[PDB]
């Protein structure tokens, strides 16, 4: 019955700096916390058991600690393998919640998106379908805020969003957003307006298009 | 070497039945306690039950009693997990993972896909994201409705890999799948330069070459 909340959501950080993650349970129990890890595709591995002790063949650079309710996890100087997802877990008598993890990221300096907007293909309408594509391009940090206007009013529950892991040269991010609707929907519309907000850009930006046009 | 080996990548429909498989190697099955644990996609980790293979005394989490059934054949060292109606929302990896008396998950599986959906499969339909200030320009190729996954897609027969971005598929309300890749290139080389997105899905033996022109 218990809850594990884990601290923060993300932990932006380079590699050589020390990270302290932080897990936190709504009651005090008697079983052992530990915490896993789990890189970008892979299974997850126990990494420390009992709060403090590193499981077999974990390196020196990670340590734990705490007691009673609240719990860190310490990577003393973070080596490129380290940025992955950790999660803690504590059996509550015979159920055993785990944490909702946090994402060891790789920080860099703010980079703004350029902004794509892609109406519609011809070929794509003739099926009674209509995707407009909105692109995001090499942005930092991942928060970023799409917001579809269809002749300056605002889209709800029409568009779905997909973001790429964070690039292993780089360090940014990419996001599509893509509105769908019907051909008849879509004609009976004119303005198709795609509008950013990121740290990176002084105000929103918007990339848009007036249907039908060259 | 003590592994957790899981069954292959599943792909069902709703209401099918399915029994996927976790074999201990490496030591005595018989004397350690196996969970199940379950990862949504884009979601944490969540523990689904745990059986002691010696008398298959079985405990499972509330939110996974009476869904699933989880049971043993401590003769050939395998955990099992089965369902007797698939549900969509069951789509996920499955995880199998030794408990031990440390209150620690000491070794993990690989993981077993399960892909549940009321489609069929079928090869993608490919549109382009035609190009249309600035020295960049960007362009792509949307790989719509398809399932199962994967797709793959290179541009330019491989030749072109600078600037890809090739997004994670987004399951649409469909049960289909839907991504974009895209690529930024000079303004200057659309007069010159041609843009084929080259999109493979195996499971339909489908192949497409789009030729994406401005």
């Amino acid at each position: 019955e218990i809850v594990l909340t884990q601290s923060p959501a993300t932990l932006s950080l380079s590699p050589g700096e020390r990270a302290t993650l932080s897990c936190r349970a709504s009651q005090s129990v008697s079983s052992y916390l530990a915490w896993y890890q789990q890189k970008p595709g892979q299974a997850p591995r126990l990494l420390i058991y009992d709060a403090s002790n590193r499981a077999t063949g974990i390196p020196a650079r990670f340590s734990g600690s705490g007691s009673g309710t609240d719990f860190t996890l310490t990577i003393s100087s973070l080596e490129p393998e380290d940025f992955a997802v950790y999660y803690c877990q504590q059996r509550s008598n015979w159920m055993f919640p785990f944490g909702q993890g946090t994402k060891l990221e790789i920080k860099r300096t703010v980079a703004a998106p350029s902004v794509f907007i892609f109406p519609p293909s011809d070929e794509q309408l003739k099926s009674g379908t209509a995707s407009v594509v909105c692109l995001l391009n090499n942005f930092y940090p991942r928060e970023a805020k799409v917001q579809w206007k269809v002749d300056n009013a605002l889209q709800s529950g029409n568009s779905q969003e997909s973001v790429t892991e964070q690039d292993s040269k780089d360090s940014t991010y990419s996001l599509s957003s893509t509105l769908t609707l019907s051909k008849a929907d879509y004609e009976k519309h004119k303005v198709y307006a795609c509008e950013v907000t990121h740290q990176g850009l002084s105000s929103p930006v918007t990339k848009s298009f007036n249907r039908g046009e060259c | 070497e003590v592994q957790l080996v899981q069954s292959g990548a599943e792909v069902k429909k709703p209401g099918e039945s399915l029994k996927i498989s976790c074999k201990g190697s490496g030591y005595s099955f018989t004397s350690y306690w196996i969970g199940w644990v379950r990862q949504m996609p884009g979601k944490g980790l969540e523990w689904m039950g745990i059986i002691y293979p010696s008398d298959s005394d079985t405990r499972y989490s509330p939110s996974f009693q009476g869904q699933v059934t989880i049971s043993a054949d401590k003769s050939i060292s395998t955990a099992y997990l089965q369902w007797s109606s698939l549900k969509a929302s069951d789509t996920a990896m499955y995880y199998c993972a030794r408990y031990t008396n440390w209150d620690a998950f000491d070794i993990w599986g690989q993981g077993t896909m399960v892909t549940v959906s009321s489609a069929s499969t079928k090869g993608p339909s490919v549109f382009p994201l035609a190009p249309s200030s600035g020295g960049t320009a960007a362009l792509g190729c949307l790989v719509k409705d398809y399932f199962p996954e994967p797709v793959t897609v290179s541009w330019n027969s491989g030749a072109l890999t600078s600037g890809v971005h090739t997004f994670p598929a987004v399951l649409q309300s469909s049960g289909l799948y839907s991504l974009s890749s895209v690529v930024t290139v000079p303004s200057s080389s659309l007069g010159t330069q041609t843009y084929i997105c080259n999109v493979n899905h195996k499971p339909s033996n489908t192949k497409v070459d789009k030729r994406v022109e401005p």
